[PDB]
């Protein structure tokens, strides 16, 4: 199961 | 800008047989970056209908590719696989040897 | 933080509004919500940079824009009743799935068929009891603000020139004065209990300040009654031995 | 499709005690949850962000848990304070369609309001006067629920608190008044439920 | 034994050819089980291991949604590089991305993973504790101060200590027919002469799983490391593996040379010899 997150650089 | 030479091996998926159907097999790895161009020949021909793998890559970042198709080996045809990057002055060809 | 400019906006059906906003120094992305009564906090759109990031049911008749110094501007166009609500901003550093947002503290918006019906509140201050001067040791003053609509209102206490929080309470919505009409008037009530002592001495002087948000100048009005704009109405009282 | 619902509406508790509020959301595939107070004129403050794989969350007296799959979160309160009075608001941000743009989702919220314990009760109906009238009910206990009137020309509030904090002293007040020619401090707050040792003054 | 589960991430930008194409393969062990490529006429994870296509089409849309997010978020990722690098949009730049758990035989987590690199090299990772960061330069040192006040440690360390792990030996069992069980190598010596005195010997090693073995030539004992060829570990095709190892020996010292294999499926290392 793959993370769900949004973190840009 | 990392620019690392592939390494590729042509071989079999099974103990090559005259007669038998098998699959023929060309992996590139430690290559990097990522475009390559990898074909498989049979008496300079090149072969349609070919499968590769999904883009991968190893701990060093390196990436690494399984290009495969059907094959039918006997004791006249020659088969190899063309591979051409951007760290290879010229395309290099690698003859398939039943026993490397 | 995050302000937001007006504070308060008293309109009329069918005209139009601009919202502003400034978010957080070094926030990249503004995000405008609507708290109605039935609908309650609604996500209406984000902008992230100037860019439109996301939308929420916003209708087409409001607009937003995001402009190169990060603060942004949100029209309401062709207003409803049904559009009175609080219109809050919020921000971001930009597009973490992992922080929060930071809100403002909003705009609250009244949209009326027609302002004539707009009125200032009255103020009266109401002198302690020395019923109950003798029986505690306090004083209570009473305020009123009577016969204002909407009911935009902020009432405040003053002692001596000088604020005052401690010993205040107020309540914290209006009522009708006649919840059987419609369009009918408000009133609020606050106190300010004090020493009895501090009642007494007749230097102390004591004030209701009550803020009254209402129309402005660039409205019109043609009734002989006075404009009810936005204006301060006061009461006040001195101490006594 | 996402939307979220909180249990109880309202809540009123005595200090001290310790509470329990819940929140449900009905898309599991959220970012993140949060709980927010809202203060009647500041906006949101975030109190707590649970992580989208994260079960609970602390921050001092609160404390937060959050299960997924359940679509449930319950916020726990722990020696409520009355400066814990406000609106409490359950959000959730996650995507809504096929598209990379999350979206923060609130539920309807939870008002809160604590009562201070009232130390030394002493309530009194009282009179006062305009500078050129008013009842007042003050010092009644946290018990006593101040009803509305039966004459819509009579007009009464709610309680309220004050805070005296020079001398650590609170009292619950409520305000009665009419042009009423037949109007007494006396049977101002007839249909409240008054304690019997109201002092009446004569 | 030990076991691991890996999400890797590719990202290569093509200007003025659209947008960068995103290929993302998750891995149990050396199993492949899923993958996603933007460049599919309507992409969708898709399973590549028997025993993930049991999942019902929520988990499949919530790894497609995912899948479809981190290419976003790359997207944008690679523009931003090239701001704090100060490159020209004109040329194409490479984004790796990995990050999974490891599990020992109990099931508990052993380490967690998660580090990203730049045309090639390391950008920024996390730490073991899962907690703290390593940036490679300046550049990445500006992503490490919005991660820290983002908080973005704290998601990952509830993932790879939670989800990552629960769901890890939740694969494990139900292709526990595959995943668990060993396939030890089958292995033969070729001989090959090359000239009248001088043979090859070719130690092979066929078909095994998992890709870890050990193929060492011995000459009266005696480990010949820095006389002994060793090509690198392939894939079969089929799951499985093959690697050989040769020698140069002396026209009738064959016999004097032992082959070491060393694989888990094995209950004891193998000892080989060319045996005409
Ligand atoms: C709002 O309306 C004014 C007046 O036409 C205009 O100048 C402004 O750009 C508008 N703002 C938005 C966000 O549309
Ligand atoms: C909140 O949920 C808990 C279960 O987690 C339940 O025991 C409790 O009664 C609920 N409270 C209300 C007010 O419904
Ligand atoms: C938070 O509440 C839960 C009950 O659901 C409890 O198990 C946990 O220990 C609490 N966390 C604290 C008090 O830090």
């Amino acid at each position: 199961l793959r993370v769900m997150m949004l973190a840009p650089f | 800008m990392i620019q690392r030479t592939p390494k590729i091996q042509v071989y079999s998926r099974h103990p090559a047989e005259n007669g038998k159907s098998n699959f023929l097999n060309c992996y590139v790895s430690g290559f990097h970056p990522s475009d390559i161009e990898v074909d498989l020949l049979k008496n300079g021909e090149r072969i349609e209908k070919v499968e590769h793998s999904d883009l991968s890559f190893s701990k060093d970042w390196s990436f690494y590719l399984l290009y495969y198709t059907e094959f039918t080996p006997t004791e006249k045809d020659e088969y190899a696989c063309r591979v051409n990057h951007v760290t290879l002055s010229q395309p290099k060809i690698v003859k398939w040897d039943r026993d490397m | 933080g995050v302000t937001q400019t007006p504070k308060h906006l008293i309109t009329a059906t069918g005209q139009r509004v601009t919202l502003r906003c400034s978010p957080r120094s070094g926030d990249l992305s503004v995000y405008w919500y609507q708290q109605s009564l039935d609908q309650g906090l609604q996500f209406l759109i984000q902008y992230y940079n100037g860019e439109e990031r996301a939308k929420g049911n916003i209708l087409e008749r409001f607009s937003a824009q995001q402009f190169p110094d990060l603060h942004s501007e949100l029209n309401l166009s062709s207003l409803e009743l049904g559009d009175s609500a609080l219109y809050f901003c919020a921000s971001s550093v930009g597009l973490f799935s992992t922080d929060t947002q930071y809100f403002g503290p909003g705009t609250r918006l009244t949209v009326l068929e027609d302002l004539k019906n707009v009125f200032p509140p009255e103020v009266a201050v109401f002198e302690p009891s020395e019923a109950e001067i003798s029986h505690t040791q306090k004083a209570t003053l009473v305020c009123l603000a009577t016969g204002f609509y909407p009911d935009h209102v902020e009432l405040s206490w003053w002692v001596n020139g000088k604020e005052v929080h401690s010993g205040v309470c107020t309540d914290p919505q209006p009522l009708k004065e006649q919840p059987a009409l419609n369009d009918s008037r408000y009133a609020l009530s606050s106190r300010l209990r004090v020493s009895a002592t501090f009642w007494q001495n007749p230097r102390n002087h004591f004030r209701c300040q009550v803020q009254f948000y209402g129309l402005s100048e660039n409205d019109e009005w043609t009734q002989d009654r006075a404009k009810p704009v936005t204006q301060i109405v006061s009461a006040e009282a001195w101490g006594r031995a | 499709k996402q939307e979220v619902t909180q249990i109880p509406a309202a809540l009123s508790v005595p200090e001290g005690e310790n509470l329990v509020l819940n929140c449900s959301f009905t898309d599991s595939a959220i970012y993140n949850l949060q709980w927010f107070r809202q203060d009647p004129g500041k906006g949101l403050t975030s109190l707590l962000l649970i992580q989208s794989s994260q079960r609970e969350q602390t921050s001092g007296r609160l404390n937060a848990s959050l299960d997924k799959s359940s679509g449930r979160s319950t916020l726990y309160i722990a020696a409520s304070q009355p400066g814990d009075s406000a609106t409490y608001l359950c959000a959730v941000l996650s995507p809504v369609q096929e598209t990379s743009g999350s979206r923060l989702t609130f539920g309807e919220g939870t008002q809160l309001t604590v009562n201070p314990d009232i130390q030394n009760p002493d309530p009194a109906v009282y009179q006062l006067r305009d500078s050129k009238s008013v009842c007042l009910f003050t010092d009644f206990d946290s018990q006593t629920n101040v009803s509305q009137s039966k004459d819509s020309d009579v007009y009464i509030t709610d309680k309220c608190v004050l805070d005296m904090r020079s001398m650590d002293f609170k009292s619950n007040s409520a305000v009665a008044w009419s042009n009423k020619s037949d109007f007494a401090c006396a049977n101002a707050f007839n249909n409240s439920i008054i304690p019997e040792d109201t002092f009446f003054p004569s | 034994g030990s076991h691991s589960m890996r999400y890797f991430h590719t990202s290569v930008s093509r200007p003025g050819r659209g947008e960068p194409r995103f290929i993302t393969v998750g891995y149990v062990d050396d199993t492949l089980f899923v993958r996603f490529d933007s460049d599919a006429a309507s992409p969708r994870e898709e399973p590549r291991a028997p025993w993930i296509e049991q999942e019902g089409p929520e988990y499949w849309d919530r790894e497609t949604q995912i899948s479809k997010a981190k290419a976003q978020t790359d997207r944008e990722d690679l523009r931003t590089l090239l701001r704090y690098y100060n490159q020209s949009e004109a040329g194409s730049h490479t984004l790796q991305n990995m990050y999974g758990c490891d599990v020992g035989p109990d099931g508990r987590l052993l380490r967690g993973y998660h580090q990203d690199a730049y045309d090639g090299k390391d950008y920024i990772a996390l730490n073991e504790d899962l907690s703290s960061w390593t940036a490679a330069d300046t550049a990445a040192q500006i992503t490490q101060r919005k991660w820290e006040a983002a908080r973005v440690a704290e998601q990952l360390r509830a993932y790879l200590e939670g989800e990552c792990v629960e769901w890890l030996r939740r694969y494990l069992e139900n292709g526990k027919e595959t995943l668990q069980r060993a396939d030890p190598p089958k292995t033969h010596v070729t001989h090959h002469p090359i000239s009248d005195h001088e043979a090859t010997l070719r130690c092979w090693a066929l078909g095994f799983y998992p890709a870890e073995i050990t193929l060492t030539w011995q000459r009266d004992g005696e480990d010949q490391t820095q006389d002994t060829e060793l090509v690198e570990t392939r894939p079969a095709g089929d799951r499985t593996f093959q690697k050989w190892a040769a020698v140069v020996v002396p026209s009738g010292e064959e016999q004097r040379y032992t082959c070491h294999v060393q694989h888990e499926g094995l209950p004891k290392p193998l000892t080989l010899r060319w045996e005409p």
